[PDB]
């Protein structure tokens, strides 16, 4: 096409995305995590995770409020991945990688995944 | 703005 | 803080929910414009524009599910906008520019405005 | 990935 491109159009609108979730605007999902409960906006965990796009996509579960993720998976993992998502920015540390790792490929976040073996194959 |  | 930062992470969200959209997936909003119709995701409206932003944070109109533009407004203008909202692209031509300029003013979205002033003050 |  002959379109024109607004180079920070996609990050504002993530930055604003963002803005709802801390306000707690619109959010139509609770994520339960052992006893962590973390409320987010389905259309955004569906764009950043495999796992719940399936989930989501499923014509039962799509009409769900709450979601129990795997008693396995970390709740710290599963905030900094939350983060992630509606920040493009990871807080990977040493004492994290193993849980922010494990919790991206449940998620079925790929380029998390390959950001976590780089920097543990480094160590 | 760009061309993309 | 010492986190790093995935840079095509907010292009490959917006790319995502632009799919949603397509697929008519999680659209919980119907915008009325004339006799037209347009299925979107209300937190995207209220990401990419200032008018959608006041309706929705609104404890009233927050929970509708259909929302008439005011008569005035073009349905070519709004699709313009809306497929601009969705892909950070533009369809700005000779013939369309009054319209989304318009549009973007009535839409209060402040960047689309910018560009249409300066293709106008070029011409 | 970048540092931001
Ligand atoms: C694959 N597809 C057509 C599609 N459409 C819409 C959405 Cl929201 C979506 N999201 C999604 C699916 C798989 C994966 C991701 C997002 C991130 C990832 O690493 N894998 N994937
Ligand atoms: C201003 N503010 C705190 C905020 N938080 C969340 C959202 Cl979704 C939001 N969106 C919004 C408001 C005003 C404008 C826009 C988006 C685009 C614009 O040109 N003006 N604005
Ligand atoms: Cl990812
Ligand atoms: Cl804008």
């Amino acid at each position: 096409d002959s379109c024109i491109q607004f180079t920070r159009h996609a990050s504002d609108v993530l930055l604003n995305l963002n803005r709802l979730r801390s306000r707690d605007i619109l959010t139509d999902v609770v994520i339960v995590v052992s006893r962590e409960q973390f409320r987010a906006h389905k259309t955004v965990l569906m764009a950043c995770s495999g796992l719940f796009y399936s989930i989501f996509t499923d014509q039962l579960k799509c009409n769900l409020s709450v979601i129990n993720l795997d008693p396995e998976i970390n709740p710290e993992g599963f905030c900094i991945l939350l983060d992630f998502m509606y920040t493009s920015r990871l807080n990977l540390r040493e004492g994290n990688i193993m849980a922010v790792m494990a919790t991206a490929m449940y998620l079925q976040m790929e380029h998390v995944v390959d950001t976590c073996r780089k920097f543990i194959k480094a160590s | 703005w760009v061309i993309p």
